[PDB]
């Protein structure tokens, strides 16, 4: 369950 | 001829025991049972003196109740200022195995000794300001266990050869000797009149001697193990002894019989030092359980417990004015309680 | 006072048996380790046997193993030593020694010449 | 030699001993008479304590 | 529902474990007596670094992976993220220094008695902290607070080549070099201990020392390996965004926190000599 | 803020503290050993060999591999080690010498060893055993006029261990005797201790010098043991 706060934190912008 | 000497000695000691028992009409617990207890007494570590490299073995207070002396097993005597925590003096010793130290009442000389069989007296007030060896009294065949000053030219020493001695500082020769013990003398205690002194040996026995006569004035027994430290009562008619049987025994000089006993089931460790307060109501005793116990001298009750040491307590002392209590253990640290 | 009275000695024939008794007075017998030491005429002090407070961990010297047996009774505070198959080299003075420090597993100076916590000793002669 | 020992015993046997109750009462009186000036049994205020903070 | 309410539970569990371990270690190291010693100072620095790393990395990352947005200020996005890497580099260098000190004390038990002083230990700790600060410097600007799809986020808003170079540099300086140093030092120590050159007690002690060394080596080698492996897979592979990948990321974070959670366990409260400090604090 | 006497006393205390810190560096770099042993053991020969590098205690200082060792030997004490033995609770090692040639004292030596190993204040000190006078024991057991089983019955059932590695050209009987004498002390030592201190038996003949090296190595091992208690590795 990926979220915009986790995927963006991990992969960047 | 020894066969009759043995029975003569045994009948004499039986007569002495009967004469001592005939005077025992009432125990001290039956006389002070109506006295109100002292309650709970709690003391805190006022100051902590650090700087020693080896374990601290000896300590003695001065007449001014301000300076203190301590002996370390590295071969160092340190004179501290109790009010300012500063180090006043530091004297290196010839032999590192020092087991006792003494402070002169005038504050000019300091005696020490130990496994070197030589009592070294150092002068504090020199023309150059540096501490030097004033004298080295030799002649004993055993290790020195305790030493106390009578005056500026007389010193009472106790050695491990079952005998005590009194030396003249001005002359350097042994003034007199005290023989009769069957074990190593472990501690000394001077009376306020500086004419009588008690000494306990490693035979569960102690003897009170006169300074001006040199003969055994009195003998006390009752312990089950070797006596390690003795302290005189402030009035001069009693004295408390501590042994390795985890029991203190307070005797009196006039009745010649065991007057008070201090023991507990939870204490199975040896005793290292004993001391009284100014009033004589509290009896401080250092044990091998890393703590010290203050008992009520009139009720034999545990009045207080002082803890904070990490090793075996080696020495305990009370000032002349009774303001603070110095404690020294094998942790190379000194503690001030009040 | 620490009193240790020994009894049961005397003169006997080789190969016999004896029972030495040690009576203690002036201390708690059940809290001190006890031992039996021997002093030969013209020789020094030689430790023979020892027993702890409870009654276990009994030990003997190599010269007495299998012949001597030591026990203790705390109800009467007594130390018994039964000696079987006596030899003519066992004629000596037996001493009943006590451990100097209680609640310990080590007793120093039990064989000293001028030790204080010992009795007078009893003479045991083994001859015709 | 046991002669010195028996002589010391005979000398120590003749001592003018008193009753233990009298010595106990004297010690109790000495302890209760100096209870006021004992800084260990009766704590003093910090204003007159030289070992204060 | 798995992976829905158990993630914060495990986070709180490992946080509590790490905190109680660090506190139980620091209480014995600071209080009790005789707190000045090279080994004691090294263990104290390690414990403080691990405690700070936990306190600065577990709650913030847990809130990030729990909530959908950054609920902290602008200064809380660039400061604590730096503290995390600072503390991890400090812990790595402290473990390296501990291994080197063990080698010095075992190889030369007598010839290294004048170099093992508290002054040298404090100097080494200061150098470790300085190197960690110099390596964690760029982390003040590495993470920045931005906005994404109408929510305030705290993300590494840097360029791709610069971010990749920084990741490679921190992987080389925080994982490769310390692992190599620990491996070489432990290999030399165990070869010196098991040299050819009595009693079963000495053999049991040698076996216990070897087991402890192998355990701590494997722990340090396997605790930070999956994190850097995932970083390299992101920077060089496909790395699809699925549920299995999220589970792997959560497991990597858990096993990375387990390092700081169990370091006080196998280093301080594993021997019967240290636990005796509980007899003086009560 | 303060008077002149106060700052003068503070400066004097600071100077005393600096002197103590300077002396601590020399004190902490010297290893202190305690030499013990009864009469007819050969301590005089050992000390007169080691000195090649009413007093109470005799002190012998020697430097081996830039390490200073100060050995203290008992002097005029009246054979009573019950009280003053506690003063040596912080020594590095206790070198105990035993004469293995005199059987009538061997058991007595055991009574001197066990009490030291089970001492309440000597639980953290290592003991290095030196079985002196091996040539006398060898010639005595080769003469055949002295039987060890007359004093130790278990010696009648003792055999040479399988892992025995004696010197080339040594009689097996003297080797078995030496190994039995060593195993006696080993069994006495291993009865307690709980791994806090280890006993190091050695066979010396009072005519060799390498013993002065052995102790050194042993001391190193002792320090190693201390290290094993510092890093919590055991
Ligand atoms: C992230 C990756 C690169 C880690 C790789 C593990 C390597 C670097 C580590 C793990 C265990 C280590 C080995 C352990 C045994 C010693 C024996 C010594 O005589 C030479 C080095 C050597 C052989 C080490 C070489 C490096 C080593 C192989
Ligand atoms: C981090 C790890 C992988 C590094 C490996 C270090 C190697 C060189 C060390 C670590 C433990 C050691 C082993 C421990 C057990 C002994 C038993 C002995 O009878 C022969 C040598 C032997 C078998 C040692 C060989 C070398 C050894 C394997």
């Amino acid at each position: 369950g990926w979220t915009l706060n986790s995927a963006g934190y991990l992969l960047g912008p | 001829e020894l066969d009759q000497l043995r029975q003569e000695a045994e009948q004499l000691k039986n007569q002495i025991r009967d004469a001592r028992k005939a005077c025992a009409d009432a125990t001290l617990s039956q006389i002070t049972n109506n006295i109100d207890p002292v309650g709970r007494i709690q003391m805190r570590t006022r100051r902590t003196l650090r700087g020693h490299l080896a374990k601290i073995y000896a300590m003695h207070w001065g007449t001014d109740s301000r300076l203190l002396v301590s002996a370390s097993q590295d071969g160092k005597l340190i004179i501290w200022d109790s009010y300012t925590t500063n180090k006043v003096h530091a004297i290196p010793l010839r032999s590192s195995w020092v087991m006792t130290c003494a402070y002169a009442p005038s504050g000019n000389y300091v005696a020490c000794g130990g496994l070197d069989n030589i009592c070294s007296i150092y002068n504090l007030k020199t023309r150059e300001g540096n501490v030097r060896v004033s004298r080295e009294l030799a002649g004993h065949t055993g290790y020195l266990s305790c030493c106390r000053f009578l005056d500026d030219n007389q010193i009472v020493t106790s050695s491990g050869d079952t005998t005590c001695a009194l030396w003249d500082i001005e002359t350097g020769q042994q003034t007199t000797t005290f023989t009769g013990h069957t074990g190593d003398v472990m501690s000394l205690s001077l009376a306020p009149d500086t004419r009588l002194f008690v000494s306990g040996a490693c035979d569960a026995s102690a003897k009170l001697w006169d300074v001006r006569e040199g003969m055994c004035r009195q003998t006390f027994t009752g312990h089950e193990s070797d006596i390690n430290a003795i302290c005189f009562f402030p009035n001069g008619n009693a004295f408390a002894t501590g042994s390795d049987d985890a029991t203190c025994r307070l005797f009196d000089l006039r009745a010649d019989q065991e007057l008070m006993t201090y023991s507990h089931d939870n204490i199975i460790c040896g005793i290292t030092s004993v001391s009284f307060s100014k009033s004589g109501r509290l009896l401080l005793a250092g044990y091998d359980d890393f703590n010290c116990n203050v008992w009520d001298a009139l009720k034999a009750d545990r009045a207080g417990v002082l803890a904070g040491h990490d090793n075996r307590v080696s020495c305990l002392g009370v000032t002349d004015d009774g303001m603070a209590v110095a404690t020294g253990s094998w942790d190379s640290f000194l503690k001030i309680w009040n | 006072q620490v009193q240790l009275q020994e009894s049961g000695g005397g003169l006997v024939q080789p190969g016999g048996s004896l029972r030495l008794s040690c009576a203690a007075s002036g201390f708690t017998f059940s809290n001190y380790k006890m031992n039996w030491v021997r002093q030969a005429p013209g020789k020094g002090l030689e430790w023979v046997s020892d027993i702890s407070q409870s009654g276990a961990s009994i030990s003997y010297t190599g010269s007495v193993k299998g012949r001597f047996t030591i026990s203790r009774d705390n109800a009467k505070n007594t130390l018994y030593l039964q000696m079987n198959s006596l030899k003519p080299e066992d004629t000596a003075v037996y001493y009943c020694a006590r451990c100097p420090a209680p609640f310990t597993r080590d007793c120093f100076d039990v064989t000293s010449t001028t030790y204080a916590y010992r009795g007078q000793g009893t003479q045991v002669t083994v001859s015709s | 030699q046991a002669r010195k020992l028996v002589e010391q015993l005979k000398m120590e046997a003749n001592i003018d001993r008193i009753k233990v109750s009298k010595a106990a009462a004297d010690l109790m009186a000495y302890c209760e008479a100096h209870a006021k000036e004992d800084p260990l049994l009766t704590p003093v205020p910090a204003s007159e304590n030289p070992f204060r903070e | 529902h798995p992976e829905a309410v158990i993630v914060p539970l495990l986070f709180a569990l490992i946080f509590l474990v790490g905190t109680v371990g660090n506190t139980l270690v620091l209480a014995v190291l600071l209080r009790g007596g005789q707190a000045v010693s090279t080994t004691n100072l090294f263990i104290l620095n390690l414990g403080v670094a691990d405690l700070c790393f936990i306190l600065c990395c577990v709650p913030f990352q847990a809130t990030i992976y729990t909530l959908d947005g950054w609920v902290f200020g602008s200064l809380l996005c660039k400061a604590v993220h730096f503290l995390i890497f600072l503390t991890m580099h400090a812990s790595s260098f402290t473990l390296a220094a501990v291994s080197l000190d063990r080698y010095l004390a075992i190889r030369y038990p007598l010839h290294s008695r004048e170099l093992r002083t508290p002054r040298n230990a404090l100097a080494a700790i200061g150098l470790i902290w300085g190197l960690s600060l110099l390596f964690s410097g760029p982390y003040l600007s590495y993470y920045r607070q931005s906005q994404l799809a109408n929510l305030t986020v705290c993300h590494p808003a840097w360029s791709a080549p610069r971010r990749r170079a920084m990741d490679i540099c921190t992987f080389v300086f925080s994982y490769l070099l310390p692992v190599l140093v620990l491996g070489l030092t432990y290999a030399r120590t165990l070869r010196y201990l098991w040299r050819a050159v009595a009693g079963s007690g000495a053999r049991r002690a040698k076996r216990k020392v070897t087991r402890m060394i192998l355990i701590v080596a494997a722990l340090f080698c396997l605790c930070w390996m999956p994190h850097h492996a995932l970083i390299l897979c992101v920077w060089f592979g496909q790395f699809p965004l699925t549920r299995a990948t999220y589970a792997l990321r959560i497991l990597s974070h858990l096993v990375s926190y387990a390092n700081s959670c169990v370091n006080p366990i196998v280093y301080a409260l594993v021997s019967k000599h240290f636990r005796k400090g509980f007899r003086t604090i009560c | 803020t303060l008077s002149a006497e106060d700052k003068a006393a503070v400066e004097r205390s600071k100077m005393i503290e600096k002197q103590l810190q300077k002396d601590k560096q020399v004190y902490r770099r010297t290893l202190r050993l305690l030499l013990l042993g009864a009469d007819n053991s050969g301590k005089s020969t050992i000390v007169k060999q080691m000195r090649i590098y009413t007093s109470g205690i005799f002190e012998t200082k020697f430097q081996v591999d830039k390490v200073n060792f100060h050995m203290f030997d008992v002097g005029a004490q009246r054979d009573e080690r019950r009280k003053w033995i506690q003063c040596f609770n912080d020594v590095t090692a206790i070198i105990f010498v035993v004469d293995s040639s005199d059987y009538n004292r061997l058991q007595e030596a055991l009574n001197d060893f066990k009490s030291i190993w089970n001492n309440r204040w000597l639980r953290t000190i290592s003991v290095i055993l030196f079985l002196n006078k091996q040539d006398l024991l060898a010639e005595k057991v080769l003469a055949g006029k002295s039987k060890i089983e007359d004093y130790f019955p278990e010696f009648a059932r003792y055999t040479t261990p399988e892992d025995a590695t004696p010197e080339p050209g040594e009689d097996p009987r003297v080797t078995r005797a030496k190994y039995f004498i060593r195993k006696e002390f080993v069994d006495i030592s291993t009865a307690s201790g709980d791994g806090r201190h280890i006993c190091y038996p050695h066979f010396t003949c009072a005519v060799d010098t390498e013993n002065a090296r052995r102790i050194f190595n042993d001391c190193k091992d002792i320090i190693l043991q201390m290290n094993l208690r510092e890093y919590n590795l055991v």
